[PDB]
RNA sequence: CGCAAGACGGACCAGAGCGAAAGCAUUUGCCAAGAAUGUUUUCAUUAAUCAAGAACGAAAGUCGGAGGUUCGAAGACGAUCAGAUACCGUCGUAGUUCCGACCAUAAACGAUGCCGACCGGCGAUGCGGCGGCGUUAUUCCCAUGACCCGCCGGGCAGCUUCCGGGAAACCAAAGUCUUUGGGUUCCGGGGGGAGUAUGGUUGCAAAGCUGAAACUUAAAGGAAUUGACGGAAGAGCGAUUUUUGUACACACCGCCCGU
């Protein structure tokens, strides 16, 4: 009868400044008839955007939520929401013969900020070896658990989540947990796979505006 | 009627591809996922409950999909492949590859392909008992 | 006659023999 | 009369193997009994290959693979030919089909 | 995009590990227990198997409380069918989950009691210890982790052999048996009647343990061979010398079960 599309506006949303690329897309909501405000349905949409679509010489298997928290006239403005692998990039790491070791820690910010971040590693089978199996003993699973859960701690309540983000985008804590992980057992495709907001402060049109420029 | 876009660049959107070995659905979304553009069934195609599941029924609702988000200004389309999951199968339907080869036909732009079925870390019972299916 | 249900059939005599023999009686 | 030393299935040196459910028709295998198949496959088959290289926005875009695990039972192992039955002799032989060419 | 409840810990997960057996898989902490290895420590026969008597013991089931997501005996329907009271599909009650009391049964299987000695090779694998060129990490150094080459001791298994066994299938034990004796516990005596009746005992119940006879019958049964069928793909004692299954051999037009 009556077209529901005749009455829908387009909308421009932005990614926040840690980023190269700042347009990510649009987005479309339903004018405002007095009843309900355009604005209040445009804020809290989540966006899935991969990084290479964020940044042109990282990896695509790295996906970032991002979600809308002001508007300013055909401007959505988002912010740093949650991480994530892509599903084959996952279910390729996971191999037969060899031992996964996995760890999460629970870390506030300096700002307020509540995270929840998830580490998985994996045995690297020697370049001369013979036997089939790369197996760590349970002790060392043990010790290899706890020095993924320090170092995930120590770079996450001393930075900001500007600074957090940034540690993320080429994911230098997994490199520095497989670094240190080498004198326990060998660890390859260490990575720190999944990021969770648990708590957000009080929102700030301040620290949005800091945030975006 | 629609974004004011330059003629170079392209307006993406998402298409949740849901396979399943007795229906079709093709749906397109914003990025966002909270706005619907069009959504198809292949049940709408096909007045039998045989070929609902079919490929050609996944055909016409993808071309049929393609139309009328190509009314709206929506150009290029992300890919959520998605079986029916939990503890049912993982393998998707036969209409999944039908349907994502008649939207490349229509001449749409194809974004990332993305698997989305439910995997649980473990579930509740499966429905058919200890012996299973016996037909 | 599959063994198991040779045997549920003699425990239902005999529950039935029970009934009836009761030891009231 | 045995027909298999291992009794057909992998259990040694432990009393009880969880079951888990065929993929085909639901029913309760031991673990260790069970058929098991990985399949790794592409999303795409080999026209929609061609036909999607030239419809997509990147330059050599790799497919995503799809990575399944499926189990099955013996009776829907047997009736599906993923598994024939094998000679006396040739049953002894534990050796992977020669699918590398 | 959030919220709530309950149940389960995928992939990693293996002829891998632990436990007396049932059984045991998200992280962390606490509590007690244990095998193996190392030992120029201590006691000095304290040991093995076991009537009586005890602890534990899947699932289902019973009685009280708490929860009830999924699945789901019984049941109500829809199909199929000559007929279905079944297989298939929609719902769905006990139950499936936790606590406290019962129940003591499984193809509870390696269908194989435990302790000790001897008797062929080979390559792996898990734990502990010992030795040794060489690659890697702890920025240097030892030393400790990850690999590599070996040795010893327990453990789960595998391949091979004219060790020898056995009706054979097969077994390094199921060997060291008419060339018959290392110790010890349980237990069988043609097929049915029958694990039935009765007595005793245990239990709330369901049922558990112990357990006959009258009568009836010339076979029942094991392993392997050649055929026939299928809505499946020089060597052996000897018969005998496309794959596969068989309770058929008058060979599926077979055989056979219960009203
Ligand atoms: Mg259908
Ligand atoms: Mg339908
Ligand atoms: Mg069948
Ligand atoms: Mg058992
Ligand atoms: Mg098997
Ligand atoms: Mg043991
Ligand atoms: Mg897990
Ligand atoms: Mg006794
Ligand atoms: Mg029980
Ligand atoms: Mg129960
Ligand atoms: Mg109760
Ligand atoms: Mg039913
Ligand atoms: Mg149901
Ligand atoms: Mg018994
Ligand atoms: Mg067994
Ligand atoms: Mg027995
Ligand atoms: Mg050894
Ligand atoms: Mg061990
Ligand atoms: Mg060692
Ligand atoms: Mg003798
Ligand atoms: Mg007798
Ligand atoms: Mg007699
Ligand atoms: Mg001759
Ligand atoms: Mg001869
Ligand atoms: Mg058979
Ligand atoms: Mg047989
Ligand atoms: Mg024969
Ligand atoms: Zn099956």
């Amino acid at each position: 009868v009556v077209d529901p599309f005749s009455k829908k506006d387009w909308y421009d949303v932005k990614a926040p400044a840690m980023f190269n690329i700042r347009n990510i897309g649009k987005t479309l909501v339903t004018r405002t008839q007095g009843t309900k405000i355009a604005s209040d349905g445009l804020k809290g949409r989540v966006f899935e955007v991969s990084l290479a679509d964020l940044q042109n010489d990282e990896v695509a298997f790295r996906k970032f939520k991002l979600i809308t928290e002001d508007v300013q006239g055909k401007n959505c403005l988002t912010n740093f929401h949650g991480m994530d692998l892509t599903r084959d990039k996952m279910c390729s790491m996971v191999k037969k013969w060899q031992t996964m070791i996995e760890a999460h820690v629970d870390v506030k910010t300096t700002d307020g900020y509540l995270l929840r971040l998830f580490c998985v590693g994996f045995t690297k089978k020697r370049n001369n070896q013979i036997r089939k199996t790369s197996y760590a003993q349970h002790q060392q699973v043990r010790q290899i658990r706890k020095k993924m859960m320090e170092i995930m701690t120590r770079e996450v309540q001393t930075n900001d989540l500007k600074e957090v983000v940034n540690k993320l985008i080429p994911d230098s804590i997994g490199k520095d947990i497989e670094k240190a992980c080498q004198s326990i057992y060998p660890l390859h495709d260490v990575f720190v796979r999944k990021v969770k907001m648990l708590k957000k402060p009080k929102f700030e049109l301040g620290k949005l505006m800091e945030l975006h420029g | 009627l629609g974004p004011q876009v330059a003629e170079g660049e392209n307006v993406f959107g998402v298409c949740h591809i849901f396979a399943s070995f007795n229906d079709t659905f093709v749906h397109v979304t914003d990025l966002s996922g909270k706005e619907t553009i069009c959504r198809v069934t292949g049940g709408m195609k096909v007045k039998a409950d045989r070929d609902e599941s079919s490929p050609y029924a996944a055909m016409l609702a993808a071309q049929d999909v393609a139309q009328r988000c190509k009314e709206l200004g929506i150009t290029a389309l992300h890919i959520k492949l998605r079986a029916t999951g939990g503890n049912r199968t993982k393998t998707p339907g036969p209409g999944a590859q039908s349907a994502l080869r008649a939207l490349a036909r229509s001449g749409m732009k194809i974004g990332r392909i993305e698997d989305v079925t439910p995997i649980p870390s473990d579930s509740t019972r499966r429905k058919g008992g200890r012996r299973g299916r016996r037909l | 006659m599959r063994a198991k249900w040779r045997k549920k059939r003699m425990r239902r005599l005999k529950r039935k023999r029970r009934k009836m023999r009761q030891r009231s009686k | 009369t045995k027909k298999r030393r291992n009794n057909g299935r992998a259990k040694k040196g432990r009393g009880h193997v969880q079951p888990i459910r065929c993929t085909n028709c639901a029913r309760c295998v031991p673990k260790d009994k069970a058929i098991k198949k990985f399949v790794i496959r592409n999303i795409v088959e080999a026209a929609a290959v061609r036909d999607i290289s030239e419809a997509s926005v990147f330059d050599a875009y790799v497919l995503p693979k799809l990575y399944v695990k499926l189990h099955y039972c013996v009776s829907c192992a047997i009736h599906s030919k993923v598994v024939r039955n094998r000679s006396r002799e040739a049953r002894k032989d534990r050796t992977p089909p020669p699918r590398f060419r």
